[PDB]
RNA sequence: GUGAACAGCCUCUAGUUGAUAGAAUAAUGUAGAUAAGGGAAGUCGGCAAAAUAGAUCCGUAACUUCGGGAUAAGGAUUGGC
RNA sequence: GAAUGUUACCGCAAUAGUAAUUGAACUUAGUACGAGAGGAACAGUUCAUUCGGAUAAUUGGUUUUUGCGGCUGUCUGAUCAGGCAUUGCCGCGAAGCUACCAUCCGCUGGAUUAUGGCUGAACGCCUCUAAGUCAGAAUCCAUGCUAGAACGCGGUGAUUUC
RNA sequence: UGUACAACGGGGUAUUGUAAGCAGUAGAGUAGCGUUACGAUCUGCUGAGAUUAAGCCUUUGUUGUCUGAUUUGU
């Protein structure tokens, strides 16, 4: 489930394969994040690594501060547009795919998160829940 | 299902909602903030010439004027007249939070309504003067 | 944790969360609270003095019944005449 | 566990049914059906679509303000569990439902009064306006009666 | 030369050949091991798959993320009217395996089970077991001798039972007859139990109970002739490839000069015998319960039958078994429910199921109402009602 | 990871299996046996109520048909030389 | 008739109703379509498809043989009464 | 799919195939160990990766249900009701099919390898080895699962009035 | 020759979205003499109308059908 995550993770429908671009939901100055790798991904021929809500990816900043650009950093997905099933009894989805920039220990670079944050991601990552103002 | 509806109303191509636009138009401070925006290079027209009703940026003042002289803007204005259909409307239609919905409708009729209408009239005359 | 260790240990012991309830009767701790009845949520009907509210509703219903809330011939026409008119009109439409 | 009402048509949303959309302002839109979800995505007006409870309440097809409709509201202030209070609530829910059904029936009957008068006037006008068909009908009836007699 | 990139093979080689099953009723290949100290019990039961629905479970699972939380889970409903005991078979052990020594039938057999022995019931004189029934006269000589033979020589005892298909909504009038092993006391006690239960019925709650893991044995839904892409899960060839793209491009490129048996080929898909294990019984519902579809959390008085009935099956008016998940076979197919062959060591076998709500909305569409009364109360008064 | 056939895991499973799981299985078997006996007794009572309104050597052959068929079959096998155990 | 139009689509006059047929709807094809989330990660190679498109208005760069580029680009609109 | 009396039902099992895999988490525990910095495992529990077999309650995709409604052009005098536009186009759309885009399920006995031993000679020491013998690998053979010899077999029912 | 079967019909269950016809004083205005005429659309009768197994469920109704051919013996 990755280093820094709080416990095990149940399966969520994958919406972001490698090569996807998502928004940046923190206040570190990055505008978008380009997914190049998914942490904890398995191995199968011809299959692209994909990430869901609450996953950690390796991303490069495409738009934002030039100091943040041209570097690879860990990110945590906090919103996805692909619908997924909650065990309470509903399928649901967000407007956009959005992630936040973090460290290998799962600590946010920014100080706050704009927009809603998924319940699964907030429960899996304590620092995301600490920096979230809206949790679903 | 069909290609036209799919490629128009895809999730990633969603637009701003009527209740949010109504809340934006209700207060004079929000109207002033949307009229005086910082110069953004990622928006058409450097973030200027923004129609609040349609939530749409224009590249030029003539483009904004032609948009105002159009049926699409009139359709949006006609849509933004009555109650913005929050969740309370559907709840009271089902028979749930009826008193809350009635109080909300009364507050809209008494306080929110005429102030929003006056703000819309002021925005209209300001656009007419500056255009 | 001592109770958990003596019963099942971590991950096996099933704690009863209703044992700490501060209710008027101690026999009400292990009571299953109903949630759904005939398509309605019981939680948004649960309310003190609902008995008094229902009594007021019954008084209103009694007033309506006393007022008569719940309860073939036309000027210049008889019942047989209007029946014949309806039968002939149905024949004409068919 | 909770029954939700559809954002578009106000129908009940049982667990495992429909779909939910979350907006940027944390607003949850629950739809009982793909039909309502797609209508919402196409941005149609539920108060203009005749098959919705919003339209019916706005147009006066069914009663909207009644004393029976005030017993259900979201309780943001919980109350301590009481067995007799729960039993009283369970009985009261059935009694209120029966009274509400009776009142809705009376409302519909009051709305639909006059239909018989209109239909009788229409039938009278049709009969007065069609003499030849009535003559054909009389001839047919007389021939059938003669056939039955002989 | 070696394949450049490793990948697992497509499909399971232990489920070969992918041919149609020899019968519509799947065979039970293994019964639970017999413990001679235990009381006599049936090892299996027969039912008809009616359909699926949805439940809400108040989960108690210590150590889990969903401990003390509600979960929405899919279930399968099997209509299980009581079976009728009509025979007994004894089996002896030989160096060539188990051999059936003798079979003893009951005195009276219903027409429902007599139809199983006929291909043309309406033209037949219905003479089945007519001379056999005469062997019960004048103290049952012959019958007693064969029962004594089973007691003396048999090492395995099975009981021949049949379903009461006339209690189901099925158009088929021909009952299903099967052998069920008796696990329990001595051989003599098994024979005595069978003799006492001749022509008697056995209900499903005298075989299984709630919170038990069982196995489902059935024939899967058929699909006819199918290509390699959907039969084996092989990757499609690129667009407009010559001679088709739903194929395996090279079925052989090496010395043996034959097509290997482990290469994917087109053929029959479905209608195979399957034995799936560890399905937990969520409810053993009785047919005489007016609220067998209700729970302690949902006080609505309703049965398990959904609005409009189960699609392509009908209503449930008998005892039923609700197990979580899915089982092989389609609706209205005969299924065998078998006891577990081993004592399960997972905590799910010790978990106790408490349902909060059972879905009874219509499966013929996007059903929004649980009862017709709820539908009427929501809609109001219609034109035809006034 | 340890396989399903790992000896230490199977030994731990057997140690667990001899206890609470087997106790639960035995209790379930006793309850099921009690319900089966009750079902038989209820059927007997209903049959009695319905009738109220209305009111060993195993040697040798099984039967004559079995004797005739088996003798004919053995004679046929002897004649056709298609016997598994006898020349 | 629509429409800028000998375009496409429908109709009047005139002329045909010819091409082996019947019954089922497995796989694989030939011809034509749709698809959640991602958007070239496929492939030697964006091959193929998709996207654009009529008319009106605003506006249109480098370069240039000064004639062009140009419908450059980029925006707004279109029904009925 | 013929044939070994006919026909029907319930079964046996030679042989052939065989399947599961890896990671993380709670607890053990900030414990053993350690100046420190750091820091395990067994026993007891919970999820996930890859694979496999199913399944359609729910969500999503699909539409000749041409089921319902709408739009353009033209034609039937108009309304109504309809034709054509090589499925005219647009929206919704049950049923069926289907998706790691959906859900469920996938085990336990013997014999061993390396190695660690016991008794004990060869060789009056000694020695796990020579005779004998204890354990021990995701290994082998079985349990379990799939097919059922169309020339392998068993039990059982009925067996013709011109 | 019957909890018999079939073709219709009835009741449920689902899909769509408010039928034809009549009427109004709702309707931007324009023409004639407050009225009349034309008039996209709107409102009511009307969650109406239409469809619902062709692989949905059920049936105290109506009408019919129940029959030919071939072969098999220890
Ligand atoms: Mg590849
Ligand atoms: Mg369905
Ligand atoms: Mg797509
Ligand atoms: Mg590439
Ligand atoms: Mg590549
Ligand atoms: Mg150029
Ligand atoms: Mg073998
Ligand atoms: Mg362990
Ligand atoms: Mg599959
Ligand atoms: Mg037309
Ligand atoms: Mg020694
Ligand atoms: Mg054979
Ligand atoms: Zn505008
Ligand atoms: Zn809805």
């Amino acid at each position: 489930s990755g280093n820094g995550a709080q416990g095990t993770k149940f399966r969520i429908s994958l919406g972001l394969p490698v090569g996807a671009i998502m928004n940046c939901a923190d206040n570190s100055g990055a505008r978008n994040l380009y997914i190049i790798a998914v942490k904890g991904s398995g191995s199968r021929l011809n299959r692209l690594p994909a990430a869901s809500l609450g996953d950690m990816v390796m991303a490069t900043v495409k738009k934002g501060k030039p100091e943040l650009r041209k570097k690879v950093m860990p990110a945590i997905v906090v919103r996805q547009a692909k619908s997924w099933r909650r065990r309470d009894g509903v399928f649901l989805y967000f407007e956009d795919n959005a992630g936040v920039i973090a460290n290998p220990k799962g600590e946010m670079k920014g100080s706050a998160i704009t927009g809603p944050v998924g319940k699964e991601c907030a429960d899996l990552w304590p620092r995301v829940a600490s920096n979230s103002g809206v949790v679903v | 299902m069909g290609r036209y509806s799919v490629k128009r109303y895809k999730t990633k191509r969603r637009t701003r909602d009527l209740d949010l636009i109504y809340n934006d138009l209700s207060t004079k401070e929000s109207v002033q903030k949307l009229l005086n925006q910082p110069l953004d290079e990622t928006k058409p027209g450097l973030g200027q010439h923004y129609c609040i009703h349609c939530a749409k940026y224009m590249e030029t003042a003539i483009a904004l004027k032609t948009h105002l002289k159009g049926k699409v803007h009139k359709r949006r204005v006609k849509e933004l007249r009555g109650v913005p259909y929050t969740q309370e409307v559907s709840d009271a239609a089902a028979g749930y939070n009826l008193n809350k919905f009635l109080n909300r409708v009364q507050e809209i009729t008494q306080s929110v309504g005429p102030e929003k209408e006056s703000n819309e009239a002021l925005l209209k005359e300001h656009l007419d003067s500056t255009l | 944790r001592d109770i958990e260790a003596e019963n099942g240990g971590a991950g096996v012991f099933n704690v009863n969360l209703k044992d700490k309830y501060l209710l008027e009767d101690d026999e009400w701790k292990n009571d299953i609270m109903p949630e759904i009845l005939d398509g309605k949520n019981v939680y948004d009907f649960l309310d003190p003095e609902i008995a008094a509210k229902l009594q007021a509703l019954e008084e209103e219903e009694e007033k309506l019944e006393n007022e008569g809330f719940y309860n073939e011939i036309y000027d210049g026409f008889e019942a047989s005449e209007v029946d014949d008119i309806k039968e002939k009109a149905a024949w004409i439409r068919n | 566990m909770r029954i939700y009402q559809c954002h578009f048509c106000s129908s009940p949303c049982y667990p495992g049914h429909g779909i939910m959309f979350v907006r940027n302002d944390a607003k949850e839109f629950r739809f009982c059906r793909s039909k309502c979800h797609k209508a919402f995505k196409q941005r149609r007006n539920p108060r203009k679509l005749k098959w919705t409870k919003a339209f019916r309440k706005a147009a006066g097809k069914e009663l909207a303000v009644d004393s029976t409709l005030t017993f259900a509201q979201r309780r943001n202030v919980p109350v301590r569990y009481n067995r007799e209070l729960v039993a009283t609530t369970l009985k009261a829910m059935a009694r209120i439902e029966e009274i509400r059904q009776k009142r809705e029936r009376a409302f519909y009957k009051n709305r639909m009064r006059g239909n018989k008068e209109k239909d009788f006037l229409r039938d009278k006008k049709l009969v007065e306006s069609n003499p030849e068909l009535l003559r054909i009908r009389e001839v047919e009836i007389a021939r059938k009666l003669a056939k039955e007699q002989e | 030369s070696h394949r450049k990139y490793e990948a697992p093979r497509h499909g399971h080689l232990g489920f070969l050949p992918r041919k149609r099953a020899a019968s519509i009723r799947a065979r039970v290949k293994a019964f639970p091991k017999d413990d001679r100290s235990k009381p006599v019990a049936l090892t299996s039961f027969l039912g008809y798959k009616a359909g699926m629905t949805t439940i809400v479970r108040d989960l108690d699972r210590p150590g889990s993320k969903f401990h003390k939380r509600e979960v929405v889970e899919a279930v399968t409903v099997v209509d299980t009217p009581p079976v009728v005991v009509v025979g007994v078979v004894g089996y002896v052990e030989t160096p060539r395996g188990l051999r059936s020594l003798t079979t003893v039938w009951a005195e009276h057999l219903s027409d429902e089970v007599k139809r199983r022995f006929y291909k043309n019931w309406y033209k037949s004189k219905k003479k089945a077991f007519t001379k056999y029934s005469a062997k019960y006269a004048q103290d049952g000589a012959g019958i007693e001798r064969e029962l004594a033979r089973i007691k003396k020589y048999a090492s395995v005892v099975r009981v021949l039972v049949h379903t009461q298909i006339r209690k189901t909504p099925l158009a088929q009038k021909k009952a299903h007859l099967a052998e069920i092993q008796l696990n329990g006391g001595s051989i003599s006690e098994k024979v005595d139990w069978a003799r006492e239960h001749f022509e008697k019925t056995v209900a499903v709650d005298s075989v299984f109970e709630q919170n038990e893991m069982i196995d489902a044995i059935a024939v899967t839904k058929g699909h006819g002739f199918e290509g390699v892409t959907h039969r084996w899960g092989t990757k499609k060839l690129p667009r407009k490839t010559h001679r088709g793209l739903r194929k395996v491009a090279c079925i052989g490129a090496w010395h043996p000069a034959h097509v290997m048996w482990s290469v994917a080929r087109a053929g029959q898909r479905g209608y195979h015998s399957r034995t799936s294990i560890n399905h937990k019984i969520y409810r053993v519902g009785k047919g005489d319960d007016e609220a067998n579809g209700a729970t302690s959390f949902d006080r609505t008085k309703k049965t398990i039958t959904p609005m409009g009935g189960f699609v392509h099956y009908g209503e449930i008016k008998n005892d039923f078994i609700m197990v979580k998940g899915c089982i092989p076979g389609n609706r209205k197919r005969i299924v065998t429910l078998r006891k577990s062959l081993y004592t399960n060591t997972s905590r799910k076998a010790l978990e106790e199921v408490s349902l909060k709500w059972i879905d009874t909305a219509s499966k013929f569409g996007k059903g929004r109402f649980q009862t017709p009364a709820e539908k009427h109360a929501f809609m109001g008064t219609l034109k035809k009602d006034l | 990871a340890k396989s399903l056939r790992a000896s230490s895991h199977l030994n731990a499973k057997s140690v667990k299996r001899r206890g609470v799981f087997q106790k639960a299985v035995d209790a379930r078997e006793q309850r099921i046996s009690d319900k089966l006996k009750e079902d038989l007794l209820k059927q007997k009572l209903e049959d009695l109520k319905k009738k109220e309104e209305q009111g060993i050597s195993t040697s040798g052959w099984r039967d004559g048909r079995h004797h005739t068929y088996k003798k004919a079959k053995l004679m046929k096998q002897s004649k056709k030389k298609t016997s598994f155990t006898r020349f």
